[PDB]
């Protein structure tokens, strides 16, 4: 009468034949998300095997497949990035309702296809009244996580989000896109914050606007953080970290959220500590420090050690225009402390490379007695991509974690530091940044 | 085990045997182990040599996990193959190929004051058909000024060459007016966005034209390997490949105690497991525990 | 996939496009009564709009179980696909066994029959070596080490000439 | 596949009607293989008819 | 065999039936095997007249009398009016001619 | 015996990764002591 | 099926040296 393990076996026989067309591998994939078949991984793999083997593709069967890959939580980069072949060829034949699901699924997997996004943005900005505001939050999500810094769509999206009313999930997809691009223009972010007044249908849109408001560093909206006080059981433990990290970056004092959000992660780390990556474990050490909501002693000691690991991986794999900047800021902080010759400048910058107490390496770590001042340089990758060009929310994360370790972090951005004409003027901007943070230096 | 610097490269990496030793290292720190200090020494010659041989331990399993798009129709299997090599280089610590090869030019020609010298130190990294097309344009400008063209740029004799070498670049097919305006930028972000979208149109057409030439050479290598192999009798083939298999096992079994040869022969056992798990149930494939 | 996904039960597929499996949903405001029907099985569940959002919380992360490598399997698949293009022209060889009779033996010149029995001895050599498919795995490992050493470049794995030419004009036609 | 081929080759090789007889397939040939050996005898008989 | 596909055993067997269809000769003697459905019609009838210890030899004379008058079939159809000279018949034509030129 | 895993079945087998590692474990500690004992 | 292990880097950037077409299709058609 109603049998789920019987219909999985007959979908398993459907995608196991030899001449499976596109329309049934679309419909086997759609049927696997509606039945929530995360536990059977090979049956999902048999579908994605025959999905890349299909040569015919129309506009309806492609978007049913890309919807099912996207909401199914299924990632395989080889199959999904090879689906941009049918997506580019069928792009005039696609409706604006369906063209959003194509760019959201290919963008959300990180498919590096520039002529797809250069063509799928030129459709949206040319006929923008044809697109519902929920259908423009997906193309904005698609070009953002596909690696395109398209501001021609991001400016034209702000005209729609300030005129037409959007949903709770629509704005949070549009905020999560803007946090990836790093734009933070207050004429659009507050137009997306007037949508969190109806209460959220999901927990994921409350958690994603948390990460997006924190990494753009605006503040909490007080309905987004109150949505996390009761629905913090609908989130994965990697999804609950980026919620609390984005709350601690946005200056949240609501400890009833941090009590609930850490109730997801701290059992999961004690379940399997290897489950979350170190890029996500370091975001939990930020969240348990700034709002101060304490973790278990087995977890918080382990997560603090995972901030030392994730900071050196950002230092070992440094962008080498940051290394050309950090070695320039370390030189200009040697001129400010007094060194007019080249052998006495360079003899000082080798002494500033003290080790942080969690095992990390700080590039400019200066001590006068017991008062420690860290100088942190943030080149362009951590700056907002607009014309004010203020640093993103993650530099406050790196400040307040070292500040709880005993340092007075003097942050110097490279849109300001490298605008100076000479080296002693670079030294006075560094010394003005140290006196603003630590007045005894 | 890992020596605390290999494990920092394998955090962002996604290959299996590097994600197995990170998850073994992350399980140790949960069981009360102290993370060691990251070494605050090893000067810039040693440090860029450690980066060379640690990126090579992230690249080398990642290349073997990327399926070549051999004999496929369209550009999207070639763009999948280039995008998989980009994300592999980003995981191995490289920057964009545009940023990483322009760093290679500025490193090779830090001291070259004449433009004949930058054509002779960056000869390994630029095309020999394009190194020659800029050496002919060099001698056409070397004849006019009757002097070595210096590598300064604000000299008007430089842009006697630089406006002529720009005509070569559009003749080769690449828009140099678009490439130069991307790395310099503009004031407003609206007119910087339309020169960005015309640069990445070239850039995506540059690596896909470079990945496909790397694919069309593997297609042509395997086709000339096969047609040399289809001309033999079978008894020649079976004893030529059993000899090369035996010469390569005795290469791995004389060296013992090495980590590479112990892991080589552990993979010989893992191929034999794959052939044994298919013979149990060939309709389902190898037995994967889940 | 990213950390947060924003699709499910809104602009969703409402019906199947195939005949081998039939799909019907009941798009309500709160939940959805979906009926999935494939052949001799029928299953009808009810999924809410907030239950499809917990679906993409934990990721599937499909990966290929290969015999040697995913790279090596892609070269062997090409050698198998090239060995078919030669097998298809051994498929169009004329039937020489219809001329093995003694009424073709004795009408023929004795050297034009030696050449015929050697043309038949050659087909069994060409056919036995195009169907030696167990030798393609050791042929694909002759392409791998020269390819993998090219991707072990000191610049980048994905560097080529067209990128390095266009980045040389940005190096040369700028100042210094 | 080899199990079908060993019982299809035996299905024609156990049948005794499929035994190839050169006298039945090639009738003009088997009367010429006779007059190779009978013509060699007739040359030995003309040598004795002359003697 | 198709380009990405797999060859089926019902097509590998159809090919093998074309190899064994070349093992039948184009013109063959229909040497008739006596089936056991009619062979036990003889020996049980020869057990009815009490001569069952020579019932085995009455069957072989039924088989041989069908065998010495065998007909030649080309394509299933018999070619009547066809005479063939055996290699045991032609070897006595050689042997009596060798013996009378030796005499 | 059978049914090994998934996370160790995803390993590319005959990549180098350990002949590369054998060099860097015999080049890096052998070149650390080259430049600390280096006189023209 | 196994290959020799190499530990060497590619310092140059060259075109990947396309090999020329074999005559096996024209020989087998001869």
């Amino acid at each position: 009468e109603n049998d789920v393990p019987a219909i999985l076996k007959e979908i398993d026989s459907l995608v196991s034949r030899e001449a499976v067309s596109a329309k049934e591998v679309s419909d086997a994939a759609v049927a696997l998300t509606y039945l929530q078949v995360k536990a059977n991984r090979r049956l999902w793999g048999k579908v994605l095997e025959k999905a890349g083997a299909a040569q015919d593709y129309d506009a309806a069967s492609l978007t049913n497949l890309l919807w099912a890959i996207n909401t199914g939580g299924v990632e395989h980069f080889k199959t999904v990035a090879e689906l941009a072949g049918p997506a580019v060829s069928l792009l005039p034949s696609l409706s604006p309702v369906q063209l959003s699901i194509v760019v959201e699924a290919l963008g959300g997997a990180g498919v590096k296809n520039y002529e797809l996004y250069n063509k799928a943005s030129a459709v949206v900005v040319s006929k923008i009244g044809e697109f519902k505001p929920a259908e423009i939050a997906r193309v904005l999500y698609g070009v953002a996580f596909g690696g395109v810094n398209d501001v021609a769509l991001a400016k034209a999206a702000g005209k729609v989000f300030a005129s037409t009313e959007v949903d709770s999930r629509t704005a949070a997809q549009a905020l999560y896109a803007l946090a990836k691009l790093g734009r933070a223009d207050k004429a659009t972010v507050d137009a997306l914050l007037k949508s969190f007044k109806k209460g959220t249908e999901s927990a994921s849109d409350a958690a994603a606007a948390s990460f997006a408001l924190g990494s753009l560093s605006f503040k909490a909206e007080k309905a987004i953080v109150d949505a996390l006080k009761a629905s913090a059981g609908d989130l994965a433990p990697a999804q609950a970290v980026e919620a609390a990290y984005g709350l601690a970056l946005s200056g949240a004092t609501d400890a009833e959220a941090f009590k609930a959000l850490f109730g997801v992660v701290a059992p999961a780390i004690e379940k399997a500590p290897d489950a979350l990556e170190v890029s996500s474990l370091a975001q939990l050490h930020v969240a348990s420090t700034i709002s101060g909501a304490k973790l278990p002693a087995a977890v918080g000691s382990f997560v603090a050690k995972a901030f030392g690991l994730a900071a050196d991986a950002a230092r070992l794999k440094r962008s080498s225009a940051e290394s050309a900047l950090v070695a320039d800021v370390a030189a200009a902080t040697a001129v400010a402390f007094g060194a007019q010759y080249r052998p006495e400048v360079a003899s000082a910058v080798a002494s500033y490379v003290k080790t942080a107490p969690d095992g990390s390496v700080l590039d400019i770590a200066i001590t006068k007695g017991d008062a420690k001042v860290l100088v942190q340089a943030v080149p362009s990758s951590l700056l907002t991509s607009t014309t004010p060009a203020k640093p993103l929310g993650h530099v406050a994360a790196y400040s307040k974690v070292r500040e709880a370790q005993g340092y007075a972090v003097a942050v110097v951005p490279a849109n300001e530091f490298e605008a100076l004409p000479d080296q002693k003027a670079k030294a006075q901007y560094v010394l003005a940044a140290i006196k603003k943070v630590a007045p005894s230096f | 085990a890992v020596s605390k610097k290999e494990v920092l490269y394998f955090l962002s990496s996604k290959d299996a045997e590097s994600s197995t030793a990170v998850k073994s290292y992350l399980k140790s720190l949960y069981a009360g182990a102290q993370v060691e200090a990251t070494e605050t020494d090893a000067s810039e010659l040693i440090a860029q040599l450690e980066k060379k041989y640690l990126s090579a331990q992230v690249v080398e399993p990642g290349v073997h996990n990327i399926a070549l798009p051999l004999g496929e129709s369209g550009s999207a299997p070639v763009k999948r193959y280039a995008a998989e090599l980009f994300n592999l280089g980003a995981q191995a610590g490289f920057e964009c190929p545009f940023i990483e090869v322009s760093k290679k030019f500025g490193q090779e020609t830090a001291t070259s004051e004449t433009v004949k010298d930058v054509l002779n130190k960056t000869k390994s990294y630029v095309s020999a058909d394009y190194n020659a097309a800029l050496n002919e344009v060099l001698s056409s400008v070397e004849a006019e000024i009757n002097g070595p063209v210096l590598f300064d740029g604000k000299t008007e004799g430089f842009k006697k060459f630089a406006a002529k070498a720009k005509a070569v670049a559009v003749s080769r097919g690449l828009p140099a007016d678009t490439i130069l305006a991307y790395c310099a930028g503009s004031a407003n972000e609206d007119a910087a966005d339309k020169v960005s979208k015309e640069f990445f149109t070239w850039f995506e057409s540059a690596y896909t034209a470079d990945a496909a030439a790397e694919v069309k050479a593997i297609e042509a290598e395997a086709a000339s390997i096969l047609d040399r192999h289809l001309a033999k009798p079978v008894a020649q083939i079976r004893k030529e490949q059993a000899s090369a298999y035996a010469s390569l096992l005795k290469r791995a079994e004389t060296a013992k105690g090495a980590k590479w040869a112990e892991k080589y022969l552990e993979d010989v056992k893992a191929v034999q497991w794959f052939d044994a798990s298919v013979a149990e149930a060939p309709a389902s494939g190898p037995k994967v525990a889940a | 996939l990213t950390t947060f996904t924003f699709s499910g039960l809104q602009d969703a597929p409402v019906a199947a496009l195939s005949g081998s499996i039939k799909l019907n949903v009941a798009a309500k405001a709160g939940k959805a009564e979906v009926t999935v029907a494939a052949g001799a099985a029928k299953a009808a569940t009810q999924v809410s709009a907030a239950a499809l959002r917990k679906l993409s919380g934990s990721k599937i992360s499909l990966a290929e179980v290969a015999r040697i490598s995913v790279l090596h399997s892609s070269i062997q698949n090409y050698l198998l696909s090239l060995s078919n293009e030669r097998y298809q022209l051994l498929s169009q060889w004329p039937d020489f066994t219809t001329m093995y009779g003694k009424d073709f033996y004795y009408r023929a010149h004795p050297e034009d029959l030696k050449k015929f029995y050697d043309a038949a001895d050659e087909y069994y050599k060409l056919y036995e070596t195009v169907t030696e498919f167990d030798s393609l795995s050791a042929l694909a490992s002759q392409v791998v080490p020269n390819y993998a050493a090219r991707r072990r470049s000191t610049v980048h794995p994905a560097i080529g000439s067209t990128v390095a030419d266009g980045a040389f004009t940005n190096f040369l036609l700028s100042k210094q | 596949y080899l199990a079908y081929a060993v019982t299809k080759k035996q299905e024609v090789q156990a049948d005794p009607s499929n035994i190839p007889f050169d006298e039945v397939l090639y009738p003009q040939l088997s009367e010429e293989l006779l007059e190779l050996e009978l013509s060699d005898i007739r040359e030995d008989e003309i040598a004795l008819e002359k003697a | 065999w198709k380009k990405g596909k797999t060859v089926s055993i019902e097509n590998l067997n159809t090919v093998t039936d074309k190899y064994a269809a070349a093992l039948v000769p184009k013109r063959k003697l229909a040497l008739p095997v006596l089936p056991e459905g009619v062979k036990k019609a003889v020996e049980d009838f020869a057990a009815s007249v009490g001569q069952a210890k020579n019932a085995s030899e009455v069957s072989e004379l039924l088989a041989k009398s069908l065998a010495e008058k065998a007909v030649v079939t080309e394509g299933g159809k018999v070619v009547e009016g066809f005479s063939y000279v055996s290699k045991a018949v032609a070897a006595k034509v050689i042997a009596t001619r060798r013996a009378e030129v030796h005499e | 015996a059978d049914a090994k895993a998934l996370d160790e079945l995803r390993k590319p087998k005959f990549s180098s990764k350990y002949l590369i590692q054998h060099v860097s474990q015999k080049l890096i500690p052998a070149v650390k002591e080259w430049e600390k004992s280096y006189q023209p | 099926y196994l290959a020799p292990l190499r530990s060497d880097f590619t310092e140059e950037i060259t075109a990947p040296k396309v090999a020329s077409a074999s005559n096996l299709v024209n020989e087998w058609n001869n």
